[PDB]
């Protein structure tokens, strides 16, 4: 999915049980595979310290 | 001479700077300007959106 | 609009976008015991935001032949969080609640539920010489469920809706705090119970303050090809919990 | 950087209920995630990024 | 000065205000604090955003090329340097300036010049200390074609003379551009026919830096090398851009090879 | 300022006050003066406790390691240094900082870099003066793997360039730690399972200092050596500890070998 | 008199009739974290009287060949009460203490102990290539005990008093807060430790704030026919405990 | 400029110090602070013990 557009979206779907866990990843921006090539990961990889709350907005 | 505050760390602290050259491109770099304005990459919208209200009425 | 609410207790939050108000049971909002109505002469622990917060009980499938469900409180929170670890180290406790039943469905589904909090619901028994065994009243986080028709067991609870398992008309459960989840309007019901008992605090394990009951009053019905599983999830958050009279672990 | 001393926790996402959708619409949807820092966020101490490399001058 | 926002306490809420819900169907990103999704406490917060300015970000010196030249022509090194100024040779300094579309700044060029003796058959070799000349020819000037010619008279060209063993020589170059800012990405063409060179290389035209050994050649000969270092100052950078994802190919183009967005994971759910 | 207490005169006494008797069954140590066990005289005493501060005690430079590196690889010296920062290599500087549990301070790193020629078969050897680079990579940065690679561009890393014959180069390193003080003894483990590395080495993570010869290798080659020196400044040291009695074994552990409390005496009564 | 004290914390109380003062370690009495030295941005639970109260650790026999004992904290309270149930549901915690060692003996017994609270006591290892395994540092409520002579194991802690298991002279443990229980004066020692660490709060399981050590400096000795078993009991009460950063059970 | 007294010895004596840098970690070390407080390693007891009285009443 790395060279397609499928990278950026996770399929959620109707289930006939309850459905498990859609996704989960260790938080740690700029060193987590998920978060390190975004704009809070290529602007943290010019630094070696970070602090404060971040926020994830789902759609 | 211009006397300005140093970078101080949180919980004297002055330094003196004299410019010796006739060009203002020879002055030492600014590093004491910490001005910001996030709200034009962060909130570029025409009509103000209030946080506590729903975005789309 | 008036269809949107948010409730934040502790570190939990629950939000709705189809809602009909909040029913404050008997018009009393839960609050800590006063010093004029106290009776226990030692400092009560009040954990505050470590016990007041939404807990989620197991979801139950609403079938088209379902006859209802009930959960007795506070025996359904005996295993939940740090609320359940402060009933096992205290002889006393009191706490309001804010039961929030939720059950979304499409606009092509139809059905109606009665969500009602019954203080002191004392259940019958199939045999009239016996009083029901513990396992047949409470299931913990798992609801015990009503049956459509009269059942015959021995120590089994008499479960027939038309009597509500109490021998009272099932349509008359309405003086008790309630809201209806009807699937063409709201999809959530919020009932804020205060602490209702005749003594200021009482032992959590032994005595059950109230019993939530969810009773379908119009069956779930849909044209096939639509979703065939719609769950009902009940969350409930203690409010203004305080416990007193600390002693060893257990409930033996 | 990833350091076991100062691990930053985990993000996870679950089905609270289910995706329920009528007959004549798709049973698959998608969730996308965005990430941004809050207004209390700050960084310190520069280092060069390790996401770019070269063997020789470009010419 | 600049400091982070404080966290402000709030109690439980159960109101018809929804900070948490938003619509990202607009450019407006959510402005929620962590004081809007859980209770929090008052934290007076003293952190400063003082190293994340654009005059602390860009204001550290970085190498931009080395040129080698020789006093005897070691192996195709000529006897003088030559190098048409651009910032595109490296992938370090380049990447940080291709994170903004336009930048105006006043450089400081610092040169670090070192030498080493060649392999040679010369014996009883003793050389006096070298003196190196670094001349800057603004575009359209005359260009040297040999170690000694009239162009190195430096009749009006800026030039630095430096003798080995002394501190690295530096100077400041004011903001010099036709534009009101340097352009880091140009989407046009040189011609009006949409022909010829395309991209930022059309606008690039910053002259050429030559250098040579002032001293006449000794018998053993040497090979000197000069490393140019640019440090921005007084920087105002306009219009931000996503930083590069791909390795560069060329210093006149953005051509790139298609590359992965991110490193692998085993599955959606990983601890 | 700070000065010693004066001795105050007293005459003979024969009272029901006992200063001399005390009970050391409490943490309270006796506060008796020599003016409480014999008569004494008034002595105005001008001695100062001015060299027994913690910013005179700790505030002298002390060596903390030497690293050797070569311009031809003399005998397993590579062509660059490398050394993960800690204060535990030595037994001098280390002991004085293991006499306090926590210290916050601002170092001054001073490097003293010297070189000597190798034994080699090269003849007619003349080398220009060496230039040495000392780069500091804060933890999690990219690390060099050869004498020349992209990591030594020092695009944002602190770096010192210095040419032999000049005064030793120095700089100040501010108080940089996650904590509110450096920790000299940690009783925990890295993991929450009480597994992995134990002791102070868990928290230690201060980056790495590399160094190399800037100059391309000459035919004879050299071996340089760099000695790092730390001098605390602005020191506040919290929680004192008994100084070490035992020789150290390792620089990541406190392991020790059981040793004598004190040197011998012949008997209880010795003149 | 000055030989009598009473300490009441929570619902516990401990009293003495031969006592030498209280040693407040470093002259700082424990108290809650301020808002100028905070660093964690969420509400800390503060249980108060549910965790601050005397807990009793297992008693150890003082033999005439004993070389001492040590208990690392707070790993000796990991199983005690509701203190130990709030280290398993929180990522952070801080708490002072008020260690009270007690050990009565007749007026015909003699012996001397050094009761000393050592912040950040990092223990050696018998092998100098290894760092000691968890079970050899901590025993929980049961003390690990020093040995008179140097021991050889592999992952065993180097226990010899004369080095105090730290490689420092054992007589020099006195800058650390301490009192002496000498059996011809007092028979109890009280050391009120504040929270001493370089960060405002720290994970309870992972990191051990201090280590109590009881070291005989004059052996127990008595004329036979007298009592031959005298125990040393250590009680310790958390003071101003607060925990923060709630998460699931465990410490995996 | 800050003008401060030198270390003088017992029975002019000024020096001038100017800070030239913008960080306060570049300032020369303090060595003129001779403040003390022995009574917390020396007398850590909760209740004051008066020297002239017996320690244990």
């Amino acid at each position: 999915n790395l060279k397609t557009m499928e990278a950026y979206r996770v399929q959620v779907r109707s289930t006939d049980e309850m459905g498990g866990q859609i996704f989960g990843f260790p938080l740690q921006p700029g060193a987590s595979s998920v978060l390190q090539r975004t704009l809070l990961g290529e602007i943290l990889n010019y630094y070696t310290h970070w602090s404060g709350s971040l926020k994830l907005t789902f759609v | 001479a211009q006397v300005s505050t140093q970078k101080t760390g949180a919980h004297i602290i002055h330094y003196t700077n004299i410019n010796y050259y006739k060009d203002a491109a020879s002055n030492s770099a600014n590093r004491q300007d910490f001005t910001q304005d996030p709200s034009k990459f962060t909130e570029p919208v025409k009509d103000v959106m209030i946080k506590s209200l729903p975005a789309l009425n | 609009s008036d269809r949107v609410r948010s409730i934040t207790l502790g570190n939990s939050t629950i939000t709705t976008q189809e809602c009909a108000n909040v029913v404050v049971g008997y018009g009393v909002w839960p609050d800590y015991l006063s010093d004029e109505e106290a009776t226990a002469e030692d400092q009560p622990t009040q954990p505050d935001v470590a016990t007041c917060r939404f807990y989620t009980l197991n979801s139950v499938k609403w079938e088209m032949q379902s006859a209802g469900w009930w959960w007795k409180f506070p025996d359904a929170l005996s295993e939940m969080g740090l609320f359940g670890q402060n009933m096992q180290y205290h002889y006393l406790g009191r706490s309001g609640y804010t039961i929030h039943v939720q059950c979304n469905a499409s606009k092509f589904h139809q059905g109606c539920l009665l969500v009602v909090c019954v203080p002191e619901a004392e259940m019958g028994c199939t045999n009239a010489e016996n009083a029901p065994t513990y396992g047949d009243l409470c299931g913990g986080e798992t609801a015990k469920q009503f049956e459509q028709n009269a059942v015959t067991g021995e120590t089994a609870v008499q479960t027939a809706v038309c009597n509500a398992g109490m021998g009272v008309g099932v349509g008359n459960l309405t003086i008790y705090p309630h809201q209806w989840i009807n699937l063409r309007t709201n999809n959530s019901a919020t009932i804020v119970m205060p602490y209702i008992n005749s003594v200021p605090m009482d032992n959590m394990f032994r005595h059950n303050n109230f019993t939530l009951m969810i009773i379908p009053f119009a069956p779930l019905d849909y044209v096939t090809g639509a979703s065939s599983y719609i769950p009902i999830t009940v969350t409930v958050a203690p409010m203004s919990a305080e416990y007193n009279g600390l002693r060893l672990a257990g409930h033996q | 950087v990833d350091d076991k001393y100062t691990a930053s926790g985990f993000i996870s996402c679950w089905y609270q209920t289910n995706v329920i959708v009528p007959a004549e619409a798709q049973k698959s949807c998608y969730i996308m995630c965005f990430v941004s820092a809050c207004n209390d966020f700050s960084v310190r101490m520069l280092r060069d990024t390790q996401f770019i490399k070269q063997d020789t001058f470009y010419q | 000065m600049g400091r982070v926002a404080d966290t402000i306490a709030r109690g439980p809420s159960n109101s018809e205000q929804i900070p948490a819900l938003t619509a990202v169907e607009t450019g407006h990103t959510s402005q929620v604090d962590p004081s809007d999704t859980m209770q929090t406490r008052h934290v007076h917060n003293y952190h400063s955003r003082s190293e994340s300015s654009i005059e602390n970000f860009l204001c550290r010196s970085a190498c931009v090329i080395y040129i080698k030249y020789s006093s005897a022509e070691s192996n195709n090194l000529k006897r003088y340097a030559e190098w048409v100024i651009n910032t595109r040779q490296v992938a370090q300094l380049r990447r940080k300036m291709e994170m903004f579309t336009y930048i105006r700044c006043d450089m400081e060029l610092t040169f670090v010049i070192t030498s080493h003796q060649e392999m040679s058959t010369a014996t009883n070799s003793d050389v006096p200390v070298q003196t190196h000349q670094i001349m800057y020819v603004p575009p359209g000037g005359p260009v040297p074609t040999s170690v000694n010619d009239y162009v190195w008279q430096t009749s009006t060209n800026p030039s630095i003379f430096w003798t080995e063993g002394n501190a690295p020589p530096r100077m400041s170059i004011p903001f010099m551009s036709i534009g009101n800012a340097y352009t880091m990405f140009y989407d046009g063409w040189s011609n009006f026919s949409r022909d010829g060179i395309y991209g930022y290389n059309s606008l690039n035209n910053m002259g050429t830096i030559y250098a040579r050994h002032v001293n006449d050649s000794s018998p053993g000969g040497l090979t000197s090398t000069i490393r140019i270092y640019f440090k921005p100052k007084h920087v105002k950078a306009y219009v931000p851009r996503p930083p590069r994802l791909c390795q560069y190919k060329k210093a006149k183009n953005v051509n790139f090879d298609v590359e992965a967005v991110t490193t692998e994971r085993a599955s959606l759910v990983t601890t």
